[PDB]
Parts: structure tokens; sequence; C-alpha cells
């Protein structure tokens, strides 16, 4: 029994930690195969970063140019490609400890552990969802770049976030592992800011779910509401609507816990114009929206 | 502005 906010194990992920030098930064890259990924504003500056052309700054740089050490050992660069922001830097040795992996491209509202890693060194783990708006609210210094976002499928490993920047609230932006950022968001030092945001219904509603799982069911109620009816609370409180297809998402833990997901819909609509009164779910002052459906099965 | 890490 119980219900936390967990992260994939992430030995498989560590193994393919390295440092990358360029110049006067450093950051984290990863080491799949004979190829090492990071972010491409490695090679940028003080001053570039103010207004860079990546493919002029390219091409002033070679294999020399940049260091790549594996734990106490330096690696052998002979191949550099850029693929979209990220850089491609061939190496001599192939990973011993490289795991079977693949590149996903999240979806917002699903979640990812996060492995940060300074120095090619890791740090910490964490669990993170994509919002919305195409951040993310991780815990990031400086330093931090090249760190990656994973899942874990079995023994398979799929990559979904490289670390890049911070966003003036705070919160951060990355790409996926072909370098194409989340968000409009780009690799300059400049203006950018985080569109608004908005709260993943469907998350909150797994939430419940996993509560009663867990034995409080305070905020049960024999009432029911329509898919209609309930959507335009949810524009009103900045809620993403409820789809058919979300719906259809949650009917096992419905089925499990014999709860409809129009009712627990009911639940919320209440909860979301009555509060909690100084109430908990699951420990938790607010409703939370950041597990998936599938996190929270997997937990339970 | 963004702040690169």
């Amino acid at each position: 029994s119980g219900f936390r906010k967990m992260a994939f194990p992430s030995g498989k992920v560590e193994g393919c930690m390295v440092q990358v030098t360029c110049g006067t930064t450093t950051l984290n890259g990863l080491w799949l195969d004979d190829t090492v990924y990071c972010p491409r504003h490695v090679i940028c500056t003080a001053e570039d970063m103010l207004n860079p052309n990546y493919e002029d700054l390219l091409i002033r740089k070679s294999n020399h140019s940049f260091l790549v050490q594996a734990g106490n050992v330096q690696l052998r660069v002979i191949g550099h490609s850029m693929q979209n922001c990220l850089l491609r830097l061939k190496v001599d040795t192939s990973n011993p400890k490289t795991p079977k992996y693949k590149f996903v491209r999240i979806q917002p509202g699903q979640t990812f552990s996060v492995l940060a890693c300074y120095n090619g060194s890791p740090s910490g783990v964490y669990q993170c969802a994509m919002r919305p708006n195409h951040t993310i609210k991780g815990s990031f210094l400086n330093g931090s770049c090249g760190s990656v976002g994973f899942n874990i499928d079995y023994d398979c490993v799929s990559f979904c976030y490289m670390h890049h920047m911070e966003l003036p609230t705070g919160v951060h932006a990355g790409t996926d592992l072909e370098g194409k950022f989340y968000g409009p968001f780009v690799d300059i030092q400049t203006a950018q800011a985080a569109g608004t945001d908005t709260t993943i219904t469907l998350n909150v509603l797994a939430w419940l779910y996993a509560a009663v799982i867990n034995g409080d069911r305070w905020f049960l109620n024999r009432f029911t509401t329509t898919l209609n009816d309930f959507n335009l609370v949810a524009m009103k409180y900045n809620y993403e609507p409820l789809t058919q297809d979300h719906v259809d998402i949650l009917g096992p833990l419905s089925a499990q816990t014999g709860i409809a997901v129009l009712d627990m819909c009911a639940a919320l609509k209440e909860l979301l114009q009555n509060g909690m009164n100084g109430r908990t779910i699951l420990g938790s002052t607010i409703l939370e929206d950041e597990f998936t459906p599938f996190d929270v099965v997997r937990q339970c | 502005s963004a702040v690169a890490h």
C-alpha cells in the first residue's frame, strides 16, 4: 500500500553519462554505442549565446575541439555531426555499458524520470511531467545541461528529454533526442517565456482513483455529471477538457474501483467548486496532475 | 531571457 512520486531505477542510464568539455564550457553528454549526444550550445560562449548561428560556429571547430571524458578516461572524438539542436560526436569506443534503448518523443501529460548530472556524474533522480505548455518543473542548476529524461520498459530505455536551459519562471526546456525542442523554444539566450499552463485532468482523475485504491474516499458522492457539463466547469478552472478517449483510458481504473468515470468527474467538479476545506487526499493539499493512469497502475 | 545550463 501507499502512493509516492517515484522514479525509474537509474542504473542503466548512469552507465551512459559522460562529460563533455568544449572551451570554457563543461556539460554532460550521453554515450550510446559509438555516439555521444549533447546540446549543441556547448560550443557557445559568454557572447555567442546572445545571438548565434550554429552552422558558422560549428565549422570553426573540430574533433580536437571537444574533450570527452568517461570516468577518468579520455575518449577519442573522430566525428562530429549536428542534428537539430544537438551535437553528435563519434568516438573510437563503442560503450560496453550500453543498454537496449530507443528514442521517443514524449507527449504532453506523460511523465518521465530525469537523471540530473553534473560533470558527467549523476547527482539525483526525480520524476517529471511534461507540461501542456511544453516545459517541465525540474530542479536544474548550471552545468546540468545534457542531463536526460527517460522511461524504462522492462530492460529497454526510452530516452525522451535532454536538458538545455531554464526559463524565467524557473522551469525547464530541452529537446528530444533528435534535437527537436519541446515547445517552440530555441537555443538562444534571449527573452523567451513559458506559455500559460493548464492542468492535466486525465492525470488528476487517475490520481483520485489511486487514492480510492488507497482508502481515502471522502470526496466521493452519489452524483453524476455529463461529459459536456463537466467540461464547462473544467474550462472555468483552467482544467483541460475531458474527451471520450481519456474516459476510455481510465476504464480499468474505474473497473477496479467500481467507480464510473463520470461519477469521479462529479466528485472532481465538487472539489473544484468547494475545495478540500483542509482535507487531504493521499496526503495532498491540492489536486495533483503529475501521475498518469499508467503510472497509477504500475504502482497499485 | 533564457538561461543555458
